[PDB]
């Protein structure tokens, strides 16, 4: 199949990415 | 902080022709340092520009000339400059 | 046959090994002349080792499937020389040399620096102390009965 | 701020507020011991948590006890 | 200056240990007291204040170091003349292992004396011993037996001096701080006329027993070397210019004695190490520059320099007043001096190791593997241990003796006043060079293991050639007969001039090239070595005072931390700045051998047949296979480890023993470095109480040990055991092959 | 000497003498009957 | 005696020193005219140069050194990935602005030179300047990584 070559991506350098922005953005936070 | 060197340029000259003078003297079986460096340098721009080889003898007078040439410059600096402080 | 085993003087591993052993011997001594002194030594070697097999036959000691002798160690009495015997005589020993350091504590806990004798030892103290631990058993037992062997 | 506490078994020998590597602790007169004295610790908020203090107390366990608490820039020793 | 009789000779000190310390004098309350009397033994200053009696006290040590050193070289003479071969292994010296080392046999341990050639049976030792006895020209067991004897009464003669000099003459500190006379001396007489006699002895009995014995004689027909000096004609008969005597000398027709003053360069082809003219010509013109170099420093008549204004006029627009003020910090301070001292010495040996395999000095050297492989690694291990017991004591110096009120330098404060960007520098090389050096190795492993060899750092795919080292090496090689005129061959084989020296079927020596595996393990021991300096130099540095403690110097040198606040503070003495370096020093110097064996096992050393072609050990597989961790791994630890593990039942079988003697021992400070001191504590306290149920309960309270102590303990256990696993390792690889 | 005396009966003296003369009688044991696997009396 | 090393404007008390490396005239007017240097310009403009300057750097060492070197796909797959590295970059960028500067805040740069002149001080130092200065660094950073592919695989030039 070809979902291999999108799904692996998807989880390897895109999530990532995203999920480590929003936790520093998230971390970093103050009021 | 401005002006650390003291600029003095007849350093430059002085230091310059003192050693230009004794390594031009034919010591080295009837060639001098200089030439054997001058020499060398008119063989390697034969073929620009394709480098030095790794075998060739132009390394080696760079070096040793270049080595004499600092020795006299900066030994000339300390000396103009440390007239007046001692 | 406790546990399948076979008596050391019918094995043929163990001639085997003994065979292997002497030939691995005798194979060194074809470089030496007969009169030298490392002869001699290959000479006593070989001896020694043909001794030790034949007093290991004798025993009644029990070998297994590589030709090696096992121990038993259950409390039967045809081998009670294997672990019985010896382990008797280190208790003894041991208790031997317990009660001894247990009398010479007890002797100098009473006096003014009681630590400056354990770095110098009082030699003539503890060597009156020495002899009597050779009756350590009756000595710790009647101590035990009359309760003055644990601290209150 | 780490927490310092005193206890009432103190006699007054004056050796842990001489210990202190920031100023802590100080003496405050008292009835209770012969020597008619006892430490106070009024500055924790400088404390830097070093037990210098409880390292000095000649009292069999310590009548001056140091709590690790919250880390503040003071506490932590910072010059940054 | 001395005084008479300044400390009776009595027994009473002897029956009251601790008398040194007023602490440790008082008595054992607990058994801490038993383990500080051997830790402040030998540390004089803490004793007393008076530097005179600290300067008495060092005097007479070293003459007990002195008859220790000449005690062990008088065993060694002694067991070459009774429990040896060497008498058989001088007349076969390349199919006989030297031995010198017999055992009694008791519970089987007989197996040990294996056989070694000329019908002796022992351990073969690799120390070089009989190589060192043959170039001297020693033939017979009576003067090895003489030499022992004198050794004995040289040793007898160091330790009356050592008690004389201090129970019945002790000089005065004005004697030992004269600098310049103990300089003169040293350079003039210890060294140069040291050099000079030993030119006179090779001269006149190495040369012409060893021409005897090259020649092929038989040792017990050579002439006694009295003979060449009583009979004349036998040495103008082996060298002619002999006839003229010391005429040439004199008249400076130096030419005359080229015969047996030569500067030829390279290795005899029969023995196959330096040929013995050059050493003495060596030897000659050292002793005389020696003694020349010995007339520099002023005394009582005048001439010469002083050290003091040599060192006031050296200074600078950079660096204010220079190096005014050196001359009296160490005049004063046993420490610094100490440092230095150290610190030279460990360059020294290093320099030493790496000489004496590419320029082999000794007969049948070369082609002995086990003696130069024993050799280069004990010389790299002392090397390091002096090395880091320099920084040792320059931090101690800086803790204890620094003093500016009294000492001011300018040099030393302008350091301590921009330590920051000196560590900040320091520890970006050091991340550079990990990075740049170690990360090209992962990436070869993991492009080999994904199937892209052609991705790799090698020589066949991406080469990184080391193309400086490869120009000395030219240069080096040319020398002779263009800027050393008067050389015939260069100074070494491994330059690349293309000749090989091949001695009994063997090969002794020839060019070593370079390439792309090299330059990377060149840039790893640049990489440890530096992170070494790191930890010492910071070490050093920080001794006194940081941002984290102020007042570190009133602690001391040697503390444990000061508590657990400021977030934590284990670890802030300089004394635990060496304990973390000795285990950097040890990481380097074990690269470094690994590095030597496989390279002079695959590159070098082999056999040598009629058609000459050369069969190497490994068969040249470290151009390829080093270039990845995992090659390490394989072709070097699993491979050469085979000798050592089936070793059982032969003459080696002690070897493989130690491999898993040193593996325990290794193991096992592990339990040291990993856990702290309350737990051992709290244990304690549990064992006492049943010792107190039987009534068993020792007088002196049982402790655990210090932090500082437990450190201790474990760094030596820990190098203990990794040094012995290599030792043995080595050891029993090299003798097999 | 009674200081000398008091010398050899330190801990570390005494405890190399006793350990030697054991060594020394364990060697001795050994070397009469060697080989000993079982008590066979 | 002339000495050259003196402490940072002559305060002694100040966790630095005055070297030649730091204030020689050279590298003084060196440093004073990078676009990070230059407080009285529109930060815009400053990011737009730094972006092509950073940009047209990076393709070199993608196109030689990457696993398509030996290819005809060299140059496109090493200007993508110069393009991707110049993306992550300007994210990363945005977000170290976003959690560091509140909006509405005044701008926390040094306003003394340090011959004690009073200056305005910078406006980098403010959520604004800092958006306008990564907008500007991505769009310079795409610019020059064209750029660069253009040049070396569009005209055949005698480089090398
Ligand atoms: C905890 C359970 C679990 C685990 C460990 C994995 C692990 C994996 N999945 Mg996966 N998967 C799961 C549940 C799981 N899956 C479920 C419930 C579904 C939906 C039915 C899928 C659908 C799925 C697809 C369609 C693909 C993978 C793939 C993969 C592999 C590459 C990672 C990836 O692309 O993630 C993707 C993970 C998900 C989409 C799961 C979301 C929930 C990886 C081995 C890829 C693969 O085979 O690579 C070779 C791929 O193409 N997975
Ligand atoms: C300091 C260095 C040194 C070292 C490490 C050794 C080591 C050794 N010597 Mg030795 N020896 C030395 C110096 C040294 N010696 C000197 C200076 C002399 C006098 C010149 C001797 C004279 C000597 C003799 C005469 C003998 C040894 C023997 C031995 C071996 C057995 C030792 C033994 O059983 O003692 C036991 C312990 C005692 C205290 C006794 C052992 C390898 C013996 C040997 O090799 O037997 C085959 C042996 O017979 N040595
Ligand atoms: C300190 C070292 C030393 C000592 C004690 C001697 C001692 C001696 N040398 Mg001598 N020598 C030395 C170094 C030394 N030499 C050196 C370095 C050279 C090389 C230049 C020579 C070259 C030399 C020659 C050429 C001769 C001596 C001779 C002699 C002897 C007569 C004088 C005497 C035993 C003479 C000799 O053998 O007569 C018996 C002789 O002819 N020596
Ligand atoms: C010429 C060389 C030299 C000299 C004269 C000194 C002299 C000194 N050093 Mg020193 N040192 C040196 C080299 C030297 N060092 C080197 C090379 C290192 C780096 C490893 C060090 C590291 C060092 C440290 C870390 C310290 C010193 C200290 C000292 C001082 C006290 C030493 C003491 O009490 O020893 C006591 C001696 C011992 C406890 C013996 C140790 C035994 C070793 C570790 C194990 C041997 C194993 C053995 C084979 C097993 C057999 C055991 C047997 C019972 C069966 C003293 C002035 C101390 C000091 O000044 O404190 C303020 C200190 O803390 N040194
Ligand atoms: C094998 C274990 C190991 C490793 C890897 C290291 C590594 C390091 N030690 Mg170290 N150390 C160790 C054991 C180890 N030590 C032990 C047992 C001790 C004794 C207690 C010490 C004691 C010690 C001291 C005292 C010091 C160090 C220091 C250092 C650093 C040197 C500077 C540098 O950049 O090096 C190069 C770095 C490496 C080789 C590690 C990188 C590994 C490769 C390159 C992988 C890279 C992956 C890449 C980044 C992508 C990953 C992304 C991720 C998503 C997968 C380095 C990180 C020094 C320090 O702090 O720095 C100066 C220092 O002062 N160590
Ligand atoms: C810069 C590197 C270098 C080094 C380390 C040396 C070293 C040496 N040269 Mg030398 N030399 C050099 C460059 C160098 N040379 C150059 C560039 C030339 C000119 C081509 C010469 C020409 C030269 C001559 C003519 C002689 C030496 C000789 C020597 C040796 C003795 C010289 C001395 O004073 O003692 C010594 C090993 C002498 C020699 O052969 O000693 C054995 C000698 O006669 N050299
Ligand atoms: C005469 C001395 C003596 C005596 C009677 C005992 C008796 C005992 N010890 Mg013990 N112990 C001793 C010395 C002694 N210990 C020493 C010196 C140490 C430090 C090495 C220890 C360390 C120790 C531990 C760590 C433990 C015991 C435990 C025990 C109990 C279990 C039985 C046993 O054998 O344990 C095994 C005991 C040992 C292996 C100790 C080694 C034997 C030493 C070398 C004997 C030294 C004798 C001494 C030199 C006497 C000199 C006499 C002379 C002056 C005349 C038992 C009550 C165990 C227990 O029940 O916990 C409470 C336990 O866990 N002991
Ligand atoms: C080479 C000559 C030689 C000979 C023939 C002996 C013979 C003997 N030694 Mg001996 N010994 C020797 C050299 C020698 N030794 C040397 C060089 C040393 C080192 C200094 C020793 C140290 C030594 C010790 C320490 C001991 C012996 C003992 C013994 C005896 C063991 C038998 C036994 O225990 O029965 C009982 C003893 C006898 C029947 C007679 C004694 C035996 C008679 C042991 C001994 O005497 O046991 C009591 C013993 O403990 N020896
Ligand atoms: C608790 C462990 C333990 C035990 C029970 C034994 C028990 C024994 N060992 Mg032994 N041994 C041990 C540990 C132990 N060993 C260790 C750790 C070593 C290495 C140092 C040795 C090294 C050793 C040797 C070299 C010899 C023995 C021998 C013996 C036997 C002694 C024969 C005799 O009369 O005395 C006996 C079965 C002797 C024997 O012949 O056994 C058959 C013998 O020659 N042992
Ligand atoms: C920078 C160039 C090398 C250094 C150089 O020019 O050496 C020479 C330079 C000037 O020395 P001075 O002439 O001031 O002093 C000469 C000394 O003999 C006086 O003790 O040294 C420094 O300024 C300190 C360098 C520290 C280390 C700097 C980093 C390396």
């Amino acid at each position: 199949n070809n979902l291999p070559s999108i799904f692996v991506p998807l989880v390897g350098l895109v999530f990532p990415a995203i999920a480590m922005a929003s936790l520093f953005l998230h971390i970093q936070k103050n009021k | 902080e401005r002006n650390w060197l003291r600029r003095d340029l007849n350093v430059v000259g002085f230091g310059l022709i003192g050693w230009l003078a004794p390594s031009s003297i034919p010591a080295i079986n009837g060639k001098s340092l200089t030439g054997l460096f001058f020499d060398s340098i008119g063989t390697e721009l034969a073929h620009f520009p394709t480098p030095p080889a790794l075998t060739s003898q132009f390394w080696l007078w760079l070096v040793t000339w270049h080595l004499g040439l600092f020795l006299c410059l900066t030994f000339g600096q300390i000396g103009f400059k440390g007239r007046t402080e001692d | 046959d406790i546990s399948g085993l076979t008596p050391c003087k019918d094995s043929k591993q163990f001639a085997k090994r003994e065979k292997q052993q002497i030939k691995k011997l005798e194979s060194s001594l074809k470089l030496y002349a007969p009169e030298s002194a490392p002869a001699l030594a290959l000479n006593a070697q070989i001896e020694k080792t043909k001794r030790r097999f034949d007093n290991y036959g004798k025993y009644g000691l029990l070998c297994g499937s590589d030709g090696l002798p096992h121990l038993i160690v259950n409390g039967d009495q045809r081998h009670w020389g294997e672990f019985i015997t010896p382990g008797i005589l280190f208790l003894y020993i041991a208790g031997w040399i317990g009660w001894v350091g247990r009398s010479y504590l007890i002797a100098i806990s009473g006096e003014k620096k009681p630590a400056m004798k354990e770095i110098i030892i009082d030699v003539p103290l503890a060597s009156r102390i020495i002899f009597r631990g050779f009756i350590w058993p009756v000595a710790a037992y009647r101590e035990f009965l009359n309760g003055d062997l644990i601290a209150k | 701020s780490h927490s310092v506490k005193i206890y009432d078994t103190c006699i007054g020998c004056t050796q842990c507020v001489r210990a202190c590597p920031t100023d802590v602790l100080e003496m405050i007169p008292w009835d209770g011991c012969k020597a008619k004295q006892i430490a106070s610790a009024p500055r924790t908020e400088d404390c830097v948590g070093c037990k210098r203090c409880e390292s000095a107390c000649p009292t069999d366990f310590l009548s001056v006890r140091v709590y690790l608490w919250h880390e503040t820039t003071r506490s932590m020793g910072l010059a940054y | 200056l001395v005084d008479r009789d300044p400390i009776k000779t009595s027994f009473e000190e002897w029956a009251k240990p601790g008398h040194f310390s007023r602490t440790i004098a008082k008595g054992p309350d607990t058994t801490t007291w038993i383990w500080n009397l051997h830790a402040d033994a030998h540390d004089f200053d803490s004793h007393t204040s008076d530097l005179e009696e600290i300067s008495r006290k060092v005097f007479s040590a070293h003459f007990g170091q002195l008859s220790i050193i000449f005690l062990w070289l008088s065993g060694m003479y002694f067991h070459g003349a009774r429990f040896s071969n060497y008498e058989a292994w001088l007349s076969d010296p390349t199919h006989i292992g030297p031995s010198a080392q017999v055992v009694w046999p008791i519970v089987g341990q007989e197996i040990l004396n294996g056989d070694v050639g000329g019908g002796f049976r022992g351990i073969q030792i690799t120390s070089g011993f009989f190589q060192i006895w043959r170039a001297s020209g020693i033939t017979s067991e009576l003067q090895l037996y003489c030499t022992a004897i004198g050794a004995l009464v040289f040793a007898a003669l160091m330790l009356f001096a050592g008690w004389f000099h201090y129970h019945k003459a002790a000089p005065k500190l004005a004697w030992f701080q004269d600098v310049e006379s103990m300089l003169n001396h040293h350079l003039a007489g210890l060294l140069g006329l040291g050099s000079l006699s030993w030119a006179g002895h090779q001269v006149h009995v190495s040369l012409p027993i060893n021409q005897f014995l090259n020649a092929g004689v038989d040792p017990k027909e050579i002439p006694l070397p009295h003979e060449f000096i009583l009979n004349r004609d036998l040495l103008a008969q082996l060298y002619p210019s002999f006839a003229e005597g010391a005429t040439p000398f004199f008249t400076l027709n130096w030419s005359k004695y080229s015969e047996f003053l030569t500067f030829r360069g390279g290795l005899d082809p029969v023995t196959g190490g330096l040929w013995l003219t050059d050493i003495a010509h060596h030897h000659l013109a050292i002793a005389i520059l020696f003694l020349i170099a010995g007339h520099m420093y002023r005394t009582n008549w005048g001439i010469g320099h002083g050290i003091k204004d040599i060192l006031e006029a050296h200074k600078g627009p950079f660096t204010g007043q220079g190096h005014k003020g050196l001359y009296e910090i160490l005049t004063t301070s046993w420490h610094a001096q100490l440092s230095l001292n150290l610190a030279m010495l460990g360059s020294l040996t290093i320099i030493v190791a790496h000489h004496m395999y590419s320029m082999p000095p000794y007969p049948y050297l070369a082609t002995d593997y086990a003696t130069q492989l024993s050799l280069f690694t004990h010389h790299m291990w002392i090397g390091g241990f002096l090395i880091v017991g320099a920084a040792a004591h320059a931090a101690i110096f800086m803790v204890r003796d620094y003093d500016p009120t009294n000492r001011y330098n300018d040099l030393l404060d302008r350091v301590l006043r921009h330590r920051d960007a000196i560590i900040s520098h320091l520890n970006w090389v050091c991340i550079f060079l990990g990075f740049h050096s170690f990360g090209l190795y992962i990436h070869n492993d993991t492009m080999s293991a994904l199937g892209r060899p052609q991705d790799m750092f090698s020589d066949t795919a991406i080469q990184l050639q080391p193309v400086f080292a490869q120009w000395i090496q030219n240069t080096h090689a040319l020398a002779p007969g263009v800027t050393a005129p008067g050389e015939t061959a260069s100074t070494s084989l491994t330059w690349g001039g293309g000749e090989l020296v091949a001695v009994g079927g063997k090969v002794a020596l020839l060019p070593i090239p370079l390439g792309t595996a090299d330059f990377l393990v060149h840039h790893i021991h640049a990489f440890t070595i530096h992170v070494t300096v790191l930890i010492l130099l910071k070490g050093v540095l920080f001794a006194r005072s940081s941002r984290l403690i102020p007042d570190k110097a009133n602690l001391g040198f040697r503390f444990p931390c000061d508590g657990p606040g400021r977030g934590g503070t284990c670890q802030v003495s300089a004394w635990d700045h060496v304990f973390l370096g000795l285990f950097w020093m040890y990481n380097a110097i074990s690269v470094v051998i690994f590095h030597f064996s496989w390279k002079m096992q695959s590159d070098v050393w082999g056999s040598i047949s009629d058609q000459g072609v050369v069969t190497h050990i490994t068969g040249g597989n470290f151009a390829q296979s080093s270039i990845t961790i995992n090659g390490w791994l394989r072709d070097f630890l699993w491979a050469q480890a085979s000798q050592v593990i089936q070793s059982y039942g032969s003459s080696l079988s002690a070897y493989g023993l130690f491999f898993l003697g040193a593996h325990f021992v290794w193991a096992f400070s592990l339990m040291f470095l990993f856990s702290g001191r309350g737990y051992w504590q709290e244990l304690i306290e549990s064992i006492v109480w049943a010792h107190n149920k039987l009534k068993v309960a020792p007088a002196t309270q049982p402790r655990a040990l210090s932090i500082i102590q437990g450190r201790a303990v474990g760094v030596t256990h820990y190098l203990l055991g990794g040094i012995a696993t290599t030792w043995a390792f080595f050891l029993a690889r090299i003798i097999a092959v | 000497m009674r200081d000398l005396k008091t010398y050899l009966s330190v801990a570390p003296v005494l405890s190399t003498l006793w350990f030697g003369s054991l060594a020394g009688l364990l060697i001795e044991i050994n070397r009469l009957f060697p080989d000993a696997l079982t008590f066979p009396f | 005696t002339f000495q050259v090393v003196q402490p940072i404007n002559g305060d002694p008390f100040i966790g630095s020193l005055e070297t030649p490396v730091t204030s020689s005239p050279l590298i003084a007017w060196y440093l004073s005219n990078l676009p990070g240097y230059r407080t009285a310009v529109n930060p815009l403009l400053r990011g737009v140069e730094v972006g092509l300057a950073h940009g047209f750097f990076l393709v070199g060492p993608f196109v030689k050194a990457g696993p398509l070197r030996n290819t005809a796909y060299a140059g496109s797959a090493g200007s993508l990935a110069a393009a991707g590295l110049v993306v992550i970059l300007s994210m990363c960028l945005t977000i170290y602005g976003i959690s560091s500067f509140k909006e509405g805040e005044p701008s926390i740069a040094p306003s003394l030179t340090l011959t004690g002149r009073k200056k305005q001080p910078d406006q980098l130092q403010t959520a604004d300047g800092w958006a306008k200065f990564t907008g500007g660094f991505f769009f310079g950073g795409i610019s020059g990584v064209t750029w660069a592919y253009f040049l070396l695989y569009v005209l055949d030039l005698p480089y090398f």
